[PDB]
């Protein structure tokens, strides 16, 4: 009994103006700014309370998944129509999605060719405006401007309506998963003392998709926890695009700006799916992750080279960046460094979830894709592999005072009596400082400052495995400047003074800063000898100062520790 | 030009509407309307004849 | 001769071609409009 | 009656019109106490030729 | 900014300070800020965020000082005044020579946005480059309503801001944020346009582009219908109809009748004002009144066309429409329910004038005039002025605050005045001008900023008064010459009468002060005047002045005798009154007793101060004279003679008769 009513509406809504469809991009907008009117809106609330939108939201590969449902686009295109069908018919001949999923996206992109229109190059009279304006400033170009007639008369044609089309798929695949990914956000570290529609909302919402509900004890995260797979087989197909556009789309439209414009919204889509997964992850903090997943992951990123491959471009950088940033936060993440040598010193049972460790088939997958990335010289496995470095050289030692499952690793690919490789690896990355630099760097593209790349949660949640990283492996490389002032790019991000506010938001995202007081390993070996070394090391100790006056304004717990 | 002469039509219609509206067939409009007609041939007569006069002037060397 | 004709033609054809002028026409449109609606109301209103 | 309507409108704001009442009336009351005026002279004159008899 | 800011609160820690001192340093300050404003556009950042930030913070910077010397009119805006002051000297009448440096930047901001791609990432670069456009777009809807104000009849700024909106067209289409603020400006701009044809403004922005435009903003906040984007662009397309713009006028209301057009949506939204906010149902009634009176041709059509959608909820809407709503259940929503009911009865009256020019308004005025219930509950009474509890809150603000006045916070007039809790009070300043001491904040939500709020709701109810008195007054004024038949008379004699009552009960008990609102006097008199005129035309009157006249004669005693001084029309529509009122007395004793005091009090004084002030006359003498002689005709007169020639000899009136006749 979950039909797409509020989801597609009928075709005589969408045509005749009465309802205009929530498209993805309203969503994503509304996500993202956290306006409080539109997330409030009747419209969307009746959008997001469906259940239709939860299972697809929580399926999204369903949504593109090929497909026969040709008996209800019959249906739904029977009680300008014929361009409609034809368009929608020949976007699910040419990709592999359904005949609905076409069908939507050509009714949005009708909805929306206002603007589609608007965005295009400007008419000559708008460039002698503009001249005659200006008496720099040159951004222009009218070696190919050209009037609006003809501007007109090329916008009606149908291989640029169907240029358009792609365009807007595109786009509405990219606001989809910004929409999802905001969504996800808004759920699990909602902030405190908002508007009581938001919560009732957030409540509404969690009872309907996952039962989490605040009053119970313990609320109901298998649903939320079976989010991680549902996108990181995604992202297979996505990289799978990514490396070859589709055979059945008319090789005139497969030109040098439609290629960008196809690996550009794979990258997003890629990313979106990667902090989706993080923060699906990052929910559940201290339990390991199923092992099973993790091992195809592993073996994912061994075959696709961490999506080095796709971005291995120079016009990607942009996004390569933070793709490549993500991309080791989402593996430190599933890594668990800390929990992994907690239980490796410990060695009781966690009782949240079997990990790795248990598994030697995946240690051998995790270790030969870490040298098969450290052997292509990739600078994004450069903190991935020294965490797998800190953690064979953990093994090793434990090795040598038990002289289970583990040895069986550490005797398949002779990493016994030998160290060598593990050792050569830790030593080039720590080379020029090299790693500490490329995670300063992911830091600033994963930070809130406004030069982050994600929001500023986003961001403050992803710090947490750097911190982790840092923490573990403080006590093994003796205190330097360079891990000091990673750590403070990492804390601190490089923001400015008048980013402090006293915006009380919720605890989780003051987590990554707490931490720094309440962890022994990072209270008694970075705050101690931070303040020791002062006045000498002067902009550590003031860095840490700033940073923790601007996070504790509303902590009344520890607003008097600066 | 088209558009200027629907324009001019439809003033037309908006101030004789408005001066009379419940009997367009009467001979008041009709009166306006010829005086009109004359007025401007009038006009016509009154420039031109200006211009042939001062095409006399030329001739006065 | 090409280029006088051209001349010409960018000529008339930038003056056709303004904001303004093209403008007055459509603002004297809407304001033949309201005089249009105030004058057939005001009409309706003495219509005995 | 929509062509004439047209073809008989001022561009002009309609809240103008109407207001020019005010000044019907005032040039209208004029004439109304001219009237009242004569109606009493006459009712007058009327009495005294009823009081003469 | 924040030194701006700081100096704004002039209400006040501060010692080793002074006005002048203050003064300086925000002359000061305003040069650097307009200095750096005009050197940005010439240094070379490493990247767009930082010139973006700059400008973002330099357009704020300005647009607080310039509001700030607006907002209000009293002394405590003085500290910026030389500051504000030099700042718009500065941005309004430049010279030649530098007049494009100045407007470069914000040229170069709408470019760098209007071609900035579209990406998921970078939240806090987004933002920025929001905040940025909305910064700019405020700062020139300031200087537009600078211009406007001052009286400026030459704007250089505007030829600039033609070919910046012949991008903001488009900008909307890479953020819908910028939606809103946008039209705000545009709506600014056509402001300007009005009060100084304009320039076409279909030669900037062009057809294509024009229609583009037209059919992206035509749907009010479709997806999400929120209430302030839907009040913004109603104010927008009422300000876009009521200027000279008749290309874009044409093209947002015919939609290229209306199928798709903004009234076949403002149409959907009026066939359910029973549910919806109040806040946007005066926002849409004021686009549909401004689109009447400057196009009625095409909406009074379409309303005939669909009546049977729009009179029945507005027969609704006046049916159940209390009067006296303070009492029950909300307070706030009185001003809102009272300008609904005021533009719903000023489009009745727009469609009726027009139905009597088309000559078909017999049975709509038949069926409508049982729907002015709530008129002869809450229509010419102004009598809610409550200036109880004005005068308690103004004592109570002068006896904590020496210094400070209450009449300070009085608007300048800069930006059309809201009919909420902030019409006459500035309460956004307010908020952050006298939050600083204990006392506005208060307990359980209590102080002066409840009672300021209360007051502010006051006077948009007394203004939303004025706005249906108004209305009223046309539509009745067209009734009585609609209603000119035999018929419906009982009703109609008995409405009328209501009306003058309340209308002279009004004209004695407490007055609304003349700074705030318009003079009452000369503007409630003469719809009573006009409407015993016509009753008086058509002999339909009860002959009930035994009561009727009493009102009009403590009207005339309580009035301070005015007889030639600048109240002239005043007692001139004061006298017509009473002689319309002492002529319907003829038509019908205990009137004698009632009728003698005007011919013994009233006229002799009147005349005697004119006689000595003639030593405007002329006008005054005769009205008096025809006064006196409509008086003398009542039947109760024809047998008080002997009681009356004592009264008409005291006064010696002959003498000085005999003499101006000399």
């Amino acid at each position: 009994t979950l039909t797409d009513r509020t989801y597609l509406p009928p075709l005589e809504d969408c045509l005749t103006g009465r309802t205009v469809i929530l498209s993805w991009r309203l969503v994503a907008s509304a996500l993202e700014d956290a306006d409080l009117a539109r997330l409030t809106s009747p419209a969307l609330s009746t959008f997001l309370r469906d259940g239709f939108v939860h299972e697809l939201l929580k399926h999204p590969a369903r949504v593109f998944e090929p497909k026969d449902l040709k008996q209800e686009f019959e249906t739904k295109t029977s009680s300008g129509v014929d361009t409609i069908k034809k368009d929608a018919l020949w976007l699910a001949d040419a990709v592999a999605i359904n005949q609905v999923a076409a069908l939507r996206i050509v009714l949005i992109e009708y909805q929306t060719r206002a603007h589609s229109h608007l965005v295009l190059p400007l008419s000559t009279q708008d460039v002698a405006n503009i001249q005659e304006a200006a008496g720099i400033l040159s951004l222009l170009n009218p070696a190919s401007a050209v009037d609006a007639e003809t501007m007109w008369c090329d916008f009606e044609t149908e291989a640029r309506r169907r240029e358009r089309i792609l365009a807007t798929y595109l786009s509405e695949r990219r606001s989809f998963t910004a929409a999802v990914d905001a969504l996800v956000t808004f759920l699990l570290h909602s902030a405190p003392g908002q508007h009581k529609d938001l919560d009732s909302l957030r409540r509404a919402l969690l009872k309907d998709a996952f039962a989490f509900d605040e009053d119970l004890d313990v609320p109901d995260r298998s649903k939320l926890l079976t989010m991680a797979p549902t996108y990181m087989n995604l992202v297979e197909d996505c990289i799978a695009r990514a490396q070859a556009l589709p055979a059945k789309l008319g090789e005139s439209f497969k030109t040098e700006a439609f290629e960008l414009d196809w690996l550009r919204t794979a990258i997003t889509e890629a990313v979106h799916s990667l902090s989706i997964a993080f923060q699906a992850l990052d929910l559940d903090t201290p339990y390991f992750a199923p092992h099973e997943l993790l091992s195809e992951w592993f073996e994912l990123m061994n075959s696709s080279l961490f999506l080095e491959s796709i971005l291995g471009f120079e016009v990607v950088a942009d996004l390569a960046m933070p793709a490549r940033s993500l991309v080791s936060a989402i593996c430190l993440k599933m890594l668990n460094i800390d929990r992994t040598i907690q239980f490796l010193h410990d060695f009781d049972y966690p009782d949240g979830e079997e990990p790795y460790l248990l598994s030697s088939q995946t240690l051998n997958k995790i270790h030969t894709a870490v040298t098969n990335a450290v052997n292509s010289g990739v600078a994004a496995s450069l903190p991935v592999a020294f965490a797998w470095s800190l953690i064979v050289h953990q093994m090793h030692l434990g090795y040598q005072e038990r002289a289970s499952p583990y040895d069986d690793f550490l005797r398949e690919q002779r990493l016994d009596n030998d160290i060598a490789p593990v050792e050569q690896i830790a030593m080039l990355a720590t080379s020029r400082g090299q790693v500490y630099q490329v995670m300063s760097e992911m830091a600033l593209c994963l930070g809130t400052t406004h030069e982050a790349a994600f929001r500023p949660a986003v961001g403050a949640r992803a710090r947490l495995v750097f911190q982790d990283l840092l923490k573990r492996a403080a006590y093994l490389i003796p205190y330097q400047d360079e891990p000091v002032f990673s750590l403070l790019a990492i804390l601190a991000t490089g923001r400015q003074y008048w980013d402090v506010t006293d915006a009380l938001s919720a605890s989780s995202l003051n987590q990554v800063y707490t931490d720094m007081l309440d962890d022994e390993t990072l209270f008694t070996q970075f705050t101690m000898q931070a303040i020791n070394r002062f006045p000498y090391e002067f902009n550590p100790f003031s860095v840490l100062c700033r940073v923790l006056a601007a996070a504790l304004i509303t902590n009344k717990d520890k607003a008097d520790v600066v | 030009g088209k558009d200027l002469a629907k324009m001019i039509k439809e003033i037309n219609d908006m101030s004789n509407t408005l001066s009379k509206g419940s009997k367009p067939d009467d001979p008041l409009t009709q009166i306006v309307r010829v005086l009109n007609g004359h007025l401007a041939q009038l006009q016509w007569i009154d420039t031109n004849a200006a211009a042939l006069q001062a095409k006399v002037a030329a001739a006065q060397k | 001769d090409e280029d006088e004709l051209k001349q010409k033609l960018q000529q008339i054809d930038k003056t056709l071609n303004d904001p303004a002028q093209g403008s007055r026409l459509e603002e004297l449109w809407s304001r033949l409009i309201v005089l249009r609606g105030y004058a057939e109301d005001l009409k309706d209103q003495i219509n005995q | 009656d929509v062509d004439t309507y047209l073809s008989n409108l001022q561009t002009k704001t309609t809240l103008s019109m109407i207001a020019d009442g005010l000044e019907r009336s005032a040039r209208d009351f004029d004439a109304f106490l001219e009237e009242n005026v004569t109606l009493e002279w006459e009712a007058q004159r009327k009495r005294i030729y009823q009081h003469f008899g | 900014a924040a030194l701006i800011d700081s100096a704004a609160c002039s209400a006040v820690p501060w010692l080793g300070t002074s006005e002048k001192i203050l003064s300086r340093v925000a002359l000061a300050i305003a040069q650097a800020a307009l200095d750096v404003y005009e050197s940005t556009t010439t240094w070379r950042f490493r990247s767009e965020l930082d010139r973006s930030i700059l400008v973002r913070d330099v357009v704020g910077l300005m647009h607080k000082l310039v509001v700030h010397a607006h907002t209000l009119s009293s002394h405590l805006t003085s500290t910026l005044s030389p500051a504000a002051a030099h700042i718009i000297s500065s941005f309004l009448t430049p010279p030649p020579s530098a007049s494009s440096l100045r407007f470069q930047p914000l040229l170069g901001t709408l470019l760098v946005a209007l071609i900035t791609p579209r990406a998921t990432l970078y939240p806090g670069q987004s933002r920025i480059l929001a905040e940025r456009v909305t910064s700019v777009l405020a700062f020139c809807t300031s200087l537009l309503r600078a211009a406007d104000f001052l009286g400026q009849t030459h704007i250089p700024l505007q030829t600039h801001l033609f070919q910046s909106a012949c991008l903001l067209a488009r900008l909307p289409a890479a953020n819908a944020v910028y939606r809103a603020p946008v039209l705000e400006l545009l709506r600014a701009l056509v402001e300007v346009a009005g009060r100084a044809e304009p320039p076409s403004l279909l030669g900037y922005l062009g057809s294509h582009a024009a229609r583009s435009f037209i059919s992206l903003v035509e749907g009010i906040d479709k997806p999400f219908g929120r209430v302030e984007h839907a009040v913004v662009t109603w104010r927008f397309f009422a300000a876009v109809i009521r200027n000279r713009q008749q290309w874009m006028a044409g093209c947002l209301l015919t939609g290229r009748v209306g199928e798709g057009s903004v009234l076949a949506a403002a149409m959907e939204r009026l066939r359910e004002v029973k549910s919806l906010d109040v806040q946007e149902a005066v926002a849409v009634m004021d686009f549909v009144v401004s689109a009447q009176n400057y196009w009625p041709w095409t909406i009074f059509a379409v309303r005939k066309e669909k009546e049977v959608v729009d009179a029945l909820r507005g027969y609704v809407r006046g049916l159940k429409a209390p009067g006296m709503v303070m009492k029950t259940d909300g307070a706030a929503a009185a001003a809102f329910q009272a300008r609904i009911a005021a533009y719903v009865a000023e489009t009745f009256a727009m469609q009726l004038y027009h139905m009597r020019q088309m000559r078909q308004a017999e049975k709509f005025a038949g069926e409508l005039v049982a729907d002015l219930d709530y008129f002869l509950r809450e229509g010419v009474m102004v009598w809610g002025y409550n200036a109880s509890l004005h005068g308690n809150f103004a004592r109570n603000f002068a006896k904590r605050f020496p210094g400070v006045e209450v009449d300070d916070f009085k608007r300048t007039m800069w930006l059309p005045r809201e009919l909420g809790k902030g019409y006459y009070y500035a309460l956004e300043v307010a908020e952050q001008m006298l939050g600083f001491d204990a006392g506005w904040g208060g307990v359980k939500q209590s102080g002066f900023r409840k009672e300021m709020e209360t007051a502010n709701l006051n006077l948009s109810l007394v203004e939303a008064q004025v706005s249906l008195f108004h209305a009223w007054e046309y539509l009745l004024l067209e009734l009585t010459l609609s209603l000119l038949p035999k018929k419906e008379n009982a009703a109609f004699a008995r409405q009328v009468l209501q009306v003058v009552e309340q209308c002279l009960e009004a004209n004695q008990r407490s007055q609304p002060p003349e700074n705030i609102f318009v003079v009452l006097g000369h503007a409630r008199a003469g719809l009573a005047l006009t409407l015993l005129q016509r009753l008086a035309d058509a002999n339909q009157l009860p002959r009930d002045v035994t009561h009727l006249l009493a009102l009009v004669s403590s009207a005339i005693h309580a009035v301070e005798n005015p007889f030639g001084a600048n109240d002239l029309p005043y007692f001139r529509t004061l006298l017509k009154i009473l002689f319309v009122v002492l002529r319907a007395a003829k038509q019908g004793v205990a009137i004698t007793q009632q009728v003698l005091t005007i011919l013994d009090r009233v006229v002799a004084r009147c005349f005697r101060a004119l006689a000595a002030l003639v030593h405007t006359a002329p006008e005054d003498l005769a009205l008096i004279t025809a006064i006196l002689q409509a008086c003398l005709s009542v039947p109760g007169i024809e047998q008080c003679q002997v009681q009356v020639l004592n009264i008409m000899a005291a006064h010696d009136v002959f003498q000085v008769a005999v003499a101006l006749f000399s």
